RNA sequence: UAAAUUAUGGUCAAUUGUUAGUAUUCAUAUUAAUUUUUUUAAAUGUUUUAUCAUUUUAUAAAGGUUUAUUUUUGAAAGAUUUUUUGUAUAAAAUUUUAGGAAUAGUUAAUAAUAAUUUAUAAUUUUGAUUAGAUUGUUUUGUUAAUGC
């Protein structure tokens, strides 16, 4: 009475589902239009997957983009996390602080028996990358899900200065994963993924929190525009944050 | 059927304008071997040569097992001449199933507005895919089918090579990841609640 | 990302999808409510067929009858082209006066 | 399929080929010293090599840069037409003088015949003038 | 069955090939030859021949190579078989001279 | 197919085309070649080069009706419309030679 | 499977119906009555295109003269001519392949082809339909025996592939040296 | 109809053996051709370049 | 063929790798070998030489010098055969 | 005539052409219908090989929560009747439900007596069939029921199957099926090696047969009205077996 | 038959050695228009009808024709006709959903020249990307609503201006300044 | 079965190798939304709408379509009908049977069928809210049943559907649950309409899995 | 910014009115018609089946339509000893009337939702909705011919 008799929203037919099943033997009754949602409709950012052995280990060394002080990203994340509180209560331990933040560029599974050595070399091949290069300006704008809704964060677009970075970032993964044969997580040849995580759940909460984060505490935000910003510097860094908050200075770069 | 209606569906494939897949062509020539049409089965090796086609590590193991079974040496050699030389066994540092590579061909807009018409036509050529179809590395069957029509026809010396080359690469370098089923080739089942039928005693 | 593909057929998206790229305007805030109100329509089923399974089950009345009076039951060309009205002109100011002109669209 | 070389409709300026070059870039002009319609070509093509953008080189193209390589794979007549051509060897070996003779029997029959009929006619007919039935005399005009 | 293909083997007649039983002459769709058909203009079978520059390509007899292809570099086979004309023939023939010229 | 028909009656052609003439006596036998002509349309052929054809529509080849508009007498004595004086008729073409 | 029937044009089953080697032929003046042989359905729309499959042929029902061979001096082929152009080709893809139902007024013209077996219905009215009885069938078989290895090549050859690749002859698909 | 169904079969021997000679050939034919003008499209790329 | 992990080498590469030390290494003997064999190749053996783990950039450069080198190795071809 | 793919046509929330579910029901001789050509190769299976489950020593014991858990499908035979903990027991007579048991009881020994228990809870219902006396099968000695003594001991033997199930459930949930792997009987073939072993002596070739077949009756054809021909009506020779273009035997 | 001379026509029912069979129709005919109505009292409000109208669809005439030799064609090989389609995606106001306005080409024969049309069309764009303007391909789908078979295969280029309008809040393109057409002196004063 | 064995082996075997660089995601494709045909049709999981030649990567299922068959009393006009009802729900690989008969009764959209709390099974035996989907070992194959908290009672006739066909609705029966929406007297549309089996469909007796007659 | 031919190559384009100062498709002609002539039509009872049932036999009455009408093996062809599969509704181009303007169970997304979900929604002067004539895209007539 205010539609199409048979719409094309419920048109559906399920081919994973025998021939002759639903016709003559059986029904098969669900709900299609939630396996049938975009990724836009969602949040899936298709972040590079490690494979097994490399999934396995934890991660390491950590090349991630400085952020600087008086930031505005830091600023909208501040509100943002005011409403997550004035929201619930109950997602504080959820949150990623504040002084954790940096812009993810790439983890890398290290061994400590050749720990500093191959610190070394990395460095040379960060620091031959992002010689030459101008210091990075980057647009924050519209969050996402890593681990199926596991991890929130405030990806970078690639609307302004992704095609660069992402020649960089993937020479630095081409040389740290088939120069010397370090893990990276993913393949020699894939392009992770930088990323903002602005909150997570891990291990430790798995049990009480749940293995997905409540997409309606955050998805007022989904698509919000958190800043266009300047950064200088790329670190690689090792992963304890307990230093001075922010994680081990394990090597820097000036643009 | 006939027996040759695979290959007939294979032509009509081509007459229809058609790129025979190679699992065009593993399909047709298992269905002439399990006929015995053999001489069909290197027909449908001439027709995927006619086409320039590059047998991918299953499709020279299928037509290899046509050989052995027809008896005749020569009709492998040159399959072995041509397409499966460049087969490595797995040596102990590289990686087994080296990953599917070739993106989906696409195109930028200043690639599509300028190029010619027919540089853009994707009809699926099956040499585009030779850099993955060959990404699990049948190595091992395919000297193995040498060494048995080399036996077959009779070639004490070249079959005592292609065994003794085998057999030191087993014993040496580990063991390529086997092949997820061909999904195309052989069949997913589909999930059937069979209770509506007849039973063990219906009739 | 802002090309298809030849050989799939997706889109500009969907491979900003298959490789996490975010091709996306500034919505304004309608473009904003609307899909925030989209996004939370599995959360209300959740919260809706949970606690209160009598409104569930009310509302499954509500509809399975409905699913069977009305105009059609079964699926015809007849029945479901996707644009009755215009698809069907003969039919329109005579019988079917539920539509007071042919066409509404595109 | 076609392209402009081969579709004499797609060269047309009027406005197929204008809105091609307005939005390729080209110089675009009406009576243009390039038959479609183009001046010349364009920055982004004057500056990019694109023989090898796109797309790789479909690979039968070596069936005509090679010729031992395509075959018909049957010979001609093995459907079963062998005996199409009366007087290949072909068929005078399958069949034979007996069969051919068989087989021709009926042609040597016409001949035959057409000769018989003549010479009736002129055993007839050979005596020019006079009479042969009730009212029917000997006309040379049925023999000739 | 039987005793008609005895009697039938037993005549001599036969044993000869039906054209109309034995072959699907051409049994794909399409015909082995443009058959006076039209063409891209309309002009119809008749005001038109094959071969002109309707027919699908004939393709360059040769390769198409860059830069140090046939530019001084060496030669080809076409190059020992072609000979200067006040040296004779390999084989004699009697050629007129009226076709000669 | 008449643009081809000298192809399709060529015994070389294994694409020949197929005629059969079965007998009143059941006797299947293969066609003559006034028949294999006969199915397609009509064939002219008259080489003017040498020898003038025997061209329609002249004086003698038509008949009354339709050359004038009465039937006329077909007398071979003495057609003076035809401007002719006699008319002998021996065969079309007996007595001329067999070129012409 | 109507509700209402159409009682004249009623055929078996279904809608569109098998494909028949139909012989039609527009009923006007018998002079001007000649025979559209053509595939097509049973199960028709009222004219003969919505399910004509491939045109096969024309019938002429007059039998006509020898004026277009000279005058011979032999009967059968001074009698008259009745012609008939077929498709033999897409007749063997049709009824062969697609196995279409041959209608009996086609089939007695095929017949006369040579194509088919004359028909059910060419009934020698003149000669008695057959009597059979187990003991005297079964008493020639035991008379007169094939044998299994001169059957089974006729079975296979005649039903299905019968291009023998010579054996001898598969020699020159086999290669030699360069590549043997 | 024993003879009229050794027939339908006989001609899937007649029209397949048939089909199978002339798509050969047809394909023999059509990869010269298809083969030829592919390399004319290569060569005019190279003119054009 | 052009398989994973193979990737266009440099010339230190090049020297890291193919270094084996003989010295009945006859340039014109193993030369007329190897040019032999490549006038005994067949077109599709030049096919699938592109290793497929490149830019866009690089996988056109290198059909680019493979072209090159193939055009040059037939026409050594085809003179070594008049020769 | 062919199974075709999907329902293009109506809204699955409303099934509507679908053949209905099957239910086995207790109540009815329709469960022993189903439940009783069954039993007779699990019969021949526990006298041909040895299956662990089937001779128990006694009835499971498990709480009324855990029946359940275990219990449905569980199938086994004990050497005499007795009825396990927490069901009740009720006798059934039908005949038409006990006709079907003539085929187990003319191959092993002869069924003595058939109940269905129904548990305190209601859901759990086993049918039980004990059976009596010598069998008909030669029981092997590696077998499950040679383990059950009965072999062992002399005729009168009570021992008894139960098979247990939730009720009203479809024949798809009795898992009876899963034990119809076919063992032979090569106690045929143990005459061959003992003491018979020169006493047998085997013909190869046959006899020089100087005597023809004696014929049978003549044949009287049919009186009555016969439905007509059983080719054309599409009806098994005797509606029961055999093709359809093997006719033989309908009245002719 | 056609090419025969009345007079010397005889029957009607074959053609006795070629040509073309058909039906003589009769196209002249003098078809009317019968004037139900008065010059001022008509039940229509736009279009008035006062003589006989020229029926038909592929027969109207000037001719206009399908064509499919446009920029479409010159541009990419299609399957079926229609399937890809280059325009400036204009209105996107639906959530989602694009308006991709594209042209074709209607031939006149007559004339011997072409007039390539406009449409707006309907073109999903999952995730909303394209701006009103993004020089956009679309390609053909299975359906995706009512309305919009079609859906955003790429863009050739986006409006980087309208982005950065977005980003900075403004409209991505300021509204027409007036309506459609009407009849009424609208009378706006301050 | 020659692919779900297979597949788990391979799939298995992949993370029995280590010297394996992960997967080019730029080069595994996804499927496509849009594609040719008509409908929004659903393929596989391991399945793409176009031609994608490959073997790609077998990969673990993170959330299984499960499929739970229900029983729905369905209205032939001719008498209420047990008749095969599947509830495919996709759920993950972790999950405890407890939150996956929670999920099921969020998913239905027949509340016919989720009127009192039910429980799971497989070839019987009942699974326990405790432990999960792998605790048994589910996959989107487990021939699994459903079972209602009176589905020991439908051979009974106490709380059996009372049908107007061969039973008294009383006006009590005219307030509860099928029977206030079943429409029994026919309106001039007859507004709900319903199915209809005939009285003699399948003949004498019921459709049973073998041949009675 | 070169002539060239081994000499008609590749198969027919061709317009027939006695007017009346002059401008202008415009009375009288001829062609196809219609007016015009009984050599093409015609009948009723469909038919089986085991039986008060059931198997078989699916686009001519109009109905007024110009953003319009589209769809499969599962029936049948159709062949075996059994459970046997993935190919369908979508479109795309063309749409009339002298004086031309507003139209509406609405557009998209969610949806196997909302008789009261969300919203800056959709059709239109590139001529919409109402109303009017009209059967929609290899059949003719004329003309040397684009046309008409």
């Amino acid at each position: 009475e205010r539609g199409l008799y048979f719409p094309i929203n419920h048109r559906i037919v399920d081919r994973r589902i025998a021939s002759g099943v639903t016709v003559e033997e059986a029904d098969v009754q669900s709900r299609y239009r939630r396996e049938l949602r975009t990724s836009f409709a969602t949040g899936e950012t298709r972040q590079t997957i490690p494979p097994a052995w490399s999934a396995c280990e934890r991660p390491t060394h950590f090349l991630s983009l400085r952020l600087p002080v008086r930031n505005v990203l830091r600023t909208r994340v501040n509100e943002m996390h005011n409403q997550i509180l004035f929201s619930h209560q109950q997602h504080a331990p959820l949150l990623v602080p504040l002084e954790k933040l940096h812009i993810t560029l790439g983890v890398m599974a290290i061994s400590e028996r050749e720990e500093t050595e191959r610190l070394a070399s990395i460095y040379d091949c960060v620091s031959e990358v992002f010689s030459v290069i101008h210091p990075l300006q980057l647009r924050f704008r519209g969050l996402g899900t890593f681990g199926f809704g596991r991890v929130l964060f405030i990806r970078v677009v690639p609307e302004a200065d992704f095609g660069i970075l992402e020649t960089a970032v993937s020479k630095i993964r081409r040389r740290v994963g088939g120069e010397l044969k370090v893990d990276m997580k993913g393949n020699p040849h894939d392009s992770y993924v930088p990323h903002v995580t602005i909150a997570k759940i891990r291990s430790k909460q798995q049990t009480q929190f749940g293995s997905k984060i409540p997409i309606s505490m955050w998805v007022e935000y989904q698509h919000h525009d958190f800043g266009d910003v300047t950064f200088s510097q790329v670190d690689i860094c090792s992963m304890r944050g307990s230093k001075d908050g922010y994680y081990h200075t394990e090597g820097s770069v000036h643009l | 059927t006939i027996p040759q209606e695979a290959l007939h569906w294979l032509l009509r494939m081509i007459v229809d304008n058609f790129n025979p897949q190679h699992v065009h062509y593993i399909a047709a020539m298992k269905t002439l071997q399990n006929a015995g049409e053999l001489d069909m089965a290197r027909d449908v090796w001439k027709i995927m040569e006619r086409q320039q086609t590059w047998p991918c590590t299953s499709t020279i193991c299928a037509y290899l097992d046509v050989c052995v079974e027809a008896g005749e040496k020569t009709w492998a050699m040159e399959a072995w001449n041509r397409y499966c030389t460049e087969l490595k066994f797995l040596q102990p540092g590289e990686v087994d199933p080296k990953p599917v590579s070739r993106v989906p061909f696409s195109l930028t807009r200043e690639e599509l507005l300028y190029l010619p018409k027919w540089k853009k036509h994707f009809d699926h050529d099956p040499n585009l895919d030779v850099v993955d179809l060959n990404r699990f590395n049948r190595t091992r069957e395919v000297y193995l089918r040498m060494a048995q029509v080399m036996l077959a026809g009779g070639e004490r010396d070249s079959f005592q090579h292609f065994y003794t080359k085998l057999e030191e690469a087993m014993l040496s370098t580990p063991t390529p990841v086997p092949e997820p089923p061909n999904p195309h080739l052989v069949r997913r089942p589909q999930w059937s609640p069979y209770e509506h039928c007849k039973s063990v005693h219906h009739s | 990302g802002l090309n298809g593909c030849v050989e799939t057929g997706r889109s500009r998206s969907e491979v900003a999808r298959d490789l996490g790229l975010s091709y996306t305007r500034p919505l304004q805030e309608n473009e904003k409510k609307q899909l925030s109100h989209q996004a939370l329509y599995y959360e209300r089923l959740a919260k809706f067929k949970m606690e209160q399974p009598e409104a569930a089950r009310a509302l499954e009345r509500e509809r399975f009858v409905r699913k069977f009076s009305g105009m059609f039951a079964k699926m015809d060309i007849k029945s479901g082209a996707p644009d009755f009205p215009s698809t069907y002109r003969k039919l329109l100011g005579t019988k079917v006066v539920r539509w007071a002109s042919k066409r509404h669209g595109p | 399929d076609t392209d402009a070389s081969k579709n004499r409709f797609f060269r047309g300026y009027v406005f197929g080929q204008r809105e091609l070059h307005q939005l390729l870039g080209r110089p675009h002009g009406f009576e243009a010293n390039n038959t479609d319609g183009s001046n010349d070509i364009s920055a982004y093509e004057m500056t990019t090599d694109q023989r090898y953008k796109g797309i790789p080189r479909p690979a039968i193209t070596n069936l005509h840069y090679e010729p031992e390589w395509n075959y018909t794979l049957y010979r001609a007549g093995t459907h079963g037409s062998q005996l199409s051509n009366p007087r290949s060897p072909l068929t005078a070996e399958v069949l034979g003088d007996e069969l051919m003779k068989i087989r021709d029997i009926k042609s040597f029959d016409h001949c035959k015949a057409w000769f018989d009929r003549l010479q009736y006619l002129i055993k007839l007919h050979y005596d020019a003038v006079g009479d042969i039935g009730e009212f029917k005399s000997r006309h040379t005009q049925h023999v000739h | 069955r039987d005793v008609e293909e005895k009697r039938h083997s037993r005549d001599v007649v036969n044993e000869l090939p039906n054209p109309w039983t034995d072959y699907v002459s051409h049994a794909l769709p399409f015909p082995d030859r443009d058959a006076g058909y039209p063409d891209e203009y309309g002009d119809i079978g008749q005001w038109r021949a094959p071969g002109g520059p309707g027919s699908p390509v004939k393709g360059p007899g040769y390769y198409a190579p860059p830069m140090e292809g046939e530019h001084q570099r060496g030669y080809t086979a076409e190059w020992r078989d072609l000979k200067n004309p006040m040296r004779p023939p390999e084989f004699p023939t009697p050629w007129e001279r009226k076709y000669k010229q | 197919h008449e643009a081809l028909k000298k192809l399709e009656l060529d015994p070389t052609n294994e694409k020949r085309r197929r005629f059969v003439i079965r007998q009143p006596d059941g006797t299947l036998r293969s066609a003559k070649m006034s028949e294999m002509r006969a199915w397609y349309w009509k064939e002219e052929w008259a080489d003017f080069r040498f020898w003038a054809p025997n061209m329609e529509w002249g004086i003698e080849n038509t008949p009354s009706q339709e050359q004038y508009q009465e039937h006329v007498p077909d007398t071979p004595d003495a057609d003076f419309r035809k401007q002719r004086r006699i008319q002998s008729r021996p065969v079309k073409w007996f007595y001329e030679s067999h070129y012409t | 499977a109507r509700a209402i029937i159409k009682r004249r044009t009623p055929q078996l089953w279904g809608a569109p119906g098998a494909p028949i080697i139909r012989m039609r032929g527009h009923h006007v003046v018998w002079k001007f009555q000649s025979y559209d042989l053509f595939v097509e359905h049973t199960h028709k729309r009222r004219n003969s295109d919505a399910r004509l499959l491939h045109y096969l042929g024309k019938h002429c029902p007059h039998p006509q003269k020898s004026l277009w061979s000279p005058d011979t001096p032999v009967a059968q082929d001074r009698h008259l001519f009745m012609l008939t152009t077929v498709d033999v080709d897409a007749f063997k893809y049709w009824f062969g392949v697609k196995r279409c139902r041959l209608s009996m007024r086609p089939w007695a013209l095929l017949a006369k082809a040579g194509l088919l077996p004359p028909s059910l219905r060419q009934n020698s009215k003149i000669m008695p339909k057959p009597i059979f009885d187990k003991e005297q069938l079964m008493r020639y078989y035991l008379a007169n025996r094939k044998e299994e290895a001169t059957i089974e090549r006729e079975d296979y050859l005649n039903y299905k592939n019968s291009l023998v690749k010579s054996e001898e002859e598969r020699a020159a698909e086999r290669p030699v040296a360069p590549y043997l | 109809e024993a003879q009229f169904e050794h027939l339908r079969k006989v001609y899937k021997r007649q029209w397949l053996e048939s089909f199978r000679v002339n798509a050969d050939e047809y394909i023999y034919k059509y990869n010269i051709t298809k083969a030829a003008q592919l390399a004319q499209w290569e060569y005019e790329m190279q003119a054009q370049e | 063929h052009a398989t994973y992990d193979v990737a266009p080498l440099s010339h230190k590469e090049l020297f890291s790798i193919y270094q084996n030390w003989d010295k009945t290494r006859d340039e014109l003997d193993l030369l007329e070998e190897v040019e032999e064999r490549i006038s005994k190749w067949k077109l599709n053996k030049w096919e699938m030489r592109i290793p497929p783990l490149l830019t866009a950039r690089e996988k056109e450069l290198m059909r680019q010098q493979q072209e090159l080198l193939k055009s040059i190795f037939f026409d050594w071809g085809k003179c070594r055969d008049a020769l | 005539a062919k199974r075709f793919r999907y329902n293009t046509k109506y809204p699955s929330l409303v099934s509507y052409n679908k053949l209905p579910w099957e239910i086995l029901n207790h109540e009815t001789p329709e469960f022993h219908m189903h439940v009783a050509p069954h039993y007779e190769q699990i019969m021949t299976l526990a006298a041909s090989t040895h299956v662990p489950h089937i001779v128990g020593k006694k009835h499971l014991e498990m709480p009324p929560e855990h029946r359940l858990r275990l219990l449905p499908g569980m199938f086994y035979m004990l050497d005499g009747d007795s009825i396990p903990e927490g069901f009740t027991a009720n006798r059934v007579l039908d005949p038409t439900a006990l006709q079907y048991y003539g085929r187990l009881e003319s191959l092993v020994a002869p069924v003595q007596a058939v109940r269905m228990l129904i548990s305190d809870d209601l859901r759990i219902v086993c049918n039980s069939v004990t059976l009596q006396g010598p069998l008909q099968l030669p029981v092997a000695s590696y077998a499950s029921l040679a383990s059950l003594e009965v072999v062992t001991n002399k005729a009168s033997a009570s021992f008894t199957l139960f098979h247990f199930v939730r009720p009203n459930r479809p024949p798809s949930e009795l898992q009876l099926e899963k034990y119809y792997i076919h063992a032979p009987r090569a106690m045929a073939l143990a005459e061959f090696n003992s003491t018979s072993n020169t006493s047998w002596e085997p013909k190869l070739q046959a006899p020089k047969r100087s005597k023809r077949v004696t014929p049978l009756p003549a044949y009287r054809p049919p009186q009555s009205y016969l439905m007509g021909l059983a080719e054309r009506l599409a009806v098994v020779p005797g509606s029961s077996f055999g093709r359809r273009s093997l006719m033989w035997g309908h009245w002719f | 038959p056609w090419w025969n001379f009345q007079t010397e026509h005889r029957q009607r029912c074959v053609m006795m050695y070629g040509g073309s069979r058909a039906k003589n129709t009769h196209n002249a005919n003098h078809r009317v228009f019968i004037k139900k109505y008065k010059r001022n009292a008509f039940p229509n409000r736009t279009r008035h009808h006062w003589a006989v109208s020229m029926t038909g669809v592929l027969g109207q005439r000037p001719r206009r024709m399908p064509w499919p030799y446009d920029l479409t064609s010159l541009i990419f090989n299609q399957p079926r006709q229609g399937s890809d389609k280059i325009g400036y995606v204009v209105g996107t106001s639906m959530l989602k959903t694009a308006v991709v306005a594209a042209n074709h080409m209607v031939y006149y024969p007559k004339f011997n020249q072409r007039v390539s049309r406009t449409s707006r069309f309907f073109a999903h764009d999952e995730d909303l990307a394209c701006v009103e303007g993004d020089l956009v391909h679309i390609k053909q789908c299975r359906k995706i609503s009512k309305y919009k078979h079609y859906y955003v295969f790429s863009i050739l280029e986006p409006n980087i201006e309208g982005r950065e309008r977005l980003k900075l809040g403004l409209k991505a393109v300021p509204p027409p300044l007036f309506g459609y057409p009407v009849s009424r002196r609208i009378v706006k004063l301050n | 079965g020659q692919y779900e064995r297979e597949a788990f082996e391979a799939r298995r075997r992949l993370e029995e190798s280590k010297n394996y660089p992960g997967p080019i995601r730029s080069a595994t494709p996804g499927d496509t939304r849009f594609y040719a045909g008509s409908l929004e049709s659903i393929l596989q999981d391991n399945d793409r709408h176009y031609w994608r030649a490959v073997i790609d990567d077998p990969q673990v299922q993170y959330v299984i379509p499960l499929r739970i068959r229900f029983k729905l009393f369905t209205w032939v006009t001719t008498g209420w009908e047990q008749r095969l009802h599947i509830v495919q729900t996709m759920a993950p690989r972790d999950i405890t049977i407890a939150r996956l008969i929670e999920l099921v009764t969020i998913e239905n959209q027949s509340p016919y069928l989720c009127s009192s709390t039910f429980t799971l099974a497989v070839d019987g035996k009942e699974l326990d809210p405790d432990k999960s989907l792998s605790d048994y070992g589910i996959t989107e194959h487990s021939r699994i049943d459903a079972i209602e908290k009176l589905d020991h009672l439908l051979h009974k006739d106490s709380e059996r559907p009372l049908d107007w066909t061969v039973d008294e609705m009383t006006t009590e029966c005219l307030k509860r649950s099928p029977y206030k929406e079943m429409g029994m007297q026919p309106q001039p549309n007859l507004a709900p309409r319903y199915e209809a089996r005939p009285k003699g469909y399948f003949g004498r007796n019921n459709y049973s899995g073998m041949k009675q007659e």
